[PDB]
Parts: C-alpha cells; sequence; structure tokens
C-alpha cells in the first residue's frame, strides 16, 4: 500500500 | 566481543546528497538537497536495522514504524558523530558534498536547531564518547521513540530494548558515565522534535517556497511525523 512498506 | 562485532560489521559507510556546490546557499536548494539526503540516509538505516541483532522478532509493522518514528533522531545523532570526527564539531557534516558552515545554517532557515546539533557534536567530544559508546547508543536510538499506545507486538519491542540498554551497559562495564550518556541520549529528542517540527511546515508550505520533497519522504511526513507532532508517537525518555 505505503511507499514505504513497499520500499521496505 | 559479538554484540559489537555485528554493530561495527554493519555501519553504513558514507552517503553524499546530490548537492550542485556551485549554486549559491539559497533556502530552496540547500532544503532540496537535505530532503534528497534524508532519503538516501533512509535506505541506508533500513537496510541497516533490518540487520541488527533481534531487530526481525519485531513484527514487521512494528519494525516499519520504528525506523520511520526515529529516523530523525538517528540522523541527527550519527550526524553529530560525523561533525566531531571529521571537522571537530567546526561545521555541520550532514553529508562530503553538503558541510554546513555558519553561513549555511543561517541560509536554511534551521540556525537554531544547527546550533543544538553542534552542541550535541561537542558533547561527542566533551564526553570522549568512544566509536564503541557511540555504535551502542545509536542501536538504542532506533528503540526510543513508540506509539503511546504500544506496538503490535510490544513485549517483543520491550525485551529487545532491555537487551540493547544491557549491550550499552556491558559496553561500559561508571555508574556517572550512564548518567552521563542517558542523558546526551535524551538531548537527542528534543532536536528531533524541532526538526520533525520544521519539516512539516515545510512540506505544507513547499510548493510557495520551491522545496522539492522526493515521493517517499513527502508520504513520511504527512502520514508518520503528525503522530509525533500530535503526541500520538513519543519519545522514551530516560530522564
Ligand atoms: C529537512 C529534511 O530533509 C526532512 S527529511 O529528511 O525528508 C525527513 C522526513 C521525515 C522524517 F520522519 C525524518 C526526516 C531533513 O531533516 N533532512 C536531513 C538530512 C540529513 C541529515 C543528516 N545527517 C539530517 C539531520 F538529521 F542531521 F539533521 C536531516
Amino acid at each position: 500500500d505505503t511507499l514505504f512498506s513497499q520500499h521496505y | 566481543p559479538i554484540f559489537l562485532n555485528v554493530l561495527e560489521a554493519i555501519e553504513p559507510g558514507v552517503v553524499c546528497a546530490g548537492h550542485d556546490n556551485n549554486q549559491p546557499d539559497s533556502f530552496a536548494a540547500l532544503l532540496s538537497s537535505l530532503n534528497e539526503l534524508g532519503e538516501r540516509q533512509l535506505v541506508h538505516v533500513v537496510k541497516w536495522a533490518k540487520a541488527l541483532p533481534g531487530f526481525r522478532n519485531l513484527h514487521v509493522d512494528d519494525q516499519m514504524a520504528v525506523i520511520q518514528y526515529s529516523l530523525m533522531g538517528l540522523m541527527v545523532f550519527a550526524m553529530g558523530w560525523r561533525s566531531f570526527t571529521n571537522v571537530n564539531s567546526a561545521m555541520l557534516y550532514f553529508a562530503p558534498d553538503l558541510v554546513f558552515n555558519e553561513y549555511r545554517m543561517h541560509k536554511s532557515r534551521m540556525y537554531s536547531q544547527c546550533v543544538r546539533m553542534r552542541h550535541l557534536s561537542q558533547e561527542f567530544g566533551w564526553l570522549q564518547i568512544t566509536p564503541q559508546e557511540f555504535l551502542c547508543m545509536k542501536a538504542l536510538l532506533l528503540f526510543s521513540i513508540i506509539p503511546v499506545d504500544g506496538l503490535k507486538n510490544q513485549k517483543f519491542f520491550d525485551e529487545l530494548r532491555m537487551n540493547y540498554i544491557k549491550e550499552l551497559d556491558r559496553i561500559i562495564a561508571c555508574s556517572r558515565r550512564f548518567y552521563q550518556l542517558t542523558k546526551l541520549l535524551d538531548s537527542v529528542q528534543p532536536i528531533a522534535r524541532e526538526l520533525h517540527q520544521f519539516t512539516f511546515d515545510l512540506l505544507i508550505k513547499s510548493h510557495m517556497v520551491s522545496v522539492d520533497f522526493p515521493e517517499m519522504m513527502a508520504e513520511i511526513i504527512s502520514v508518520q511525523v503528525p503522530k509525533i507532532l500530535s503526541g500520538k508517537v513519543k519519545p522514551i525518555y530516560f530522564h
């Protein structure tokens, strides 16, 4: 969802 | 020394900002580079944190939360250490290509916070902090800010925090030392909070002042940082 969670 | 072996092994190396040092120090220019630098450092903080002893024990969502909440404090603390070791706290060494002299501090409109960060950087000299103390204290700063209502698996987090405190004490193994280091750790939080306030305000008015934020830093500022400024997410102080 979130850009961070997708980076993570 | 196993725990210290691991911290030294995983410590991120040098991160450049990509700052164009031929342009003049404008607010928008300096800011745009700090924001770009912040994303670059977050990419390294994530790889670091994922590699720290026990960190993968946390629920994944708690892993992501704690990195995002603690990123500012981590970046300030590591910056103060770079400043100390590179330029004896004479100037703020954000990156090799983004070193702040006084004029920069003023041009960035972050002067009061820069002064606090330089004071922190001097503390590293005034306390004779060792590279090993530096590394344990920085590892602990990741576990120093949480939702007042707790994390998804709060017990796992408390047990990790407890063990990082114990490692810091074992690296001190005098009670004066511990008072002073815990006090230095606490002094990071008010600086991080002012930077978070400045950062949030800047993002709200960013179109007006021509400051560029990478997409992922925008999301963090608008989603995570307001939990902190609203008091939902708060630092764990020792003192
Ligand atoms: C103004 C800003 O660009 C905001 S940001 O990096 O996008 C940021 C955004 C969200 C956060 F939760 C934390 C930090 C910033 O604080 N940059 C920044 C970059 C590098 C370093 C270093 N070193 C620092 C500081 F912590 F040292 F001040 C700050």
